[PDB]
């Protein structure tokens, strides 16, 4: 089981 | 007794040299897993990170390392302060975009001098953080364990 990195807003 | 020395680089905000010191679960072999220059490629809400961190803990497949960044010169400190203010004023954490193979995520956390340590990182397993401190950038490193 491997949680996916959350999305973020790019800068 | 610093773990790593290199750049934090957030395009058009600040680029400076820093030393990273252990806070919690941060062995010196982290030196091998951080690039020469950490590229800050995004920003993210703290609540989103803390939700992710508790799934990471439940998986048992990662290690959560906390490090403390320190500016190396007075010139570095000016930019360090710019970057702290960038994230602090927006209530955001920074997201690294150029992680090495063993690092799943790295977040940059602005910790105000009188702020309380965000509770998912408590308690520390390592030197920890002193009570009396300047405004700090912490690095939250999510590293592959197994």
């Amino acid at each position: 089981y491997s949680p996916t990195s959350p999305s973020y807003s790019p800068t | 007794n610093f773990i790593w020395k290199g750049f934090i680089n957030m395009p058009s905000v600040a680029k400076f040299v820093t030393k990273a010191y252990p806070v919690s679960g941060s062995p010196e072999y982290l030196t091998e897993d951080l690039p020469d220059s950490i590229q800050v490629g995004g920003r993210i809400s703290p609540q989103t990170v803390w939700d992710y961190v508790e799934k990471i803990k439940a998986s048992g497949t990662k290690e959560i390392c906390v490090v403390r960044f320190t500016p190396v010169t007075e010139e570095d400190q000016i930019s360090y302060t710019l970057l702290f203010a960038y994230f602090s004023s927006r209530k955001r954490y920074g997201v690294a975009a150029n992680n090495m193979k063993q690092v799943k995520d790295m977040y940059l956390i602005p910790l105000g001098a009188t702020d309380k340590i965000p509770h998912p990182l408590v308690p520390f397993d390592g030197p920890g953080l002193e009570l009396h401190r300047p405004n700090l950038l912490l690095g939250l490193i999510i590293r592959q364990k197994l």
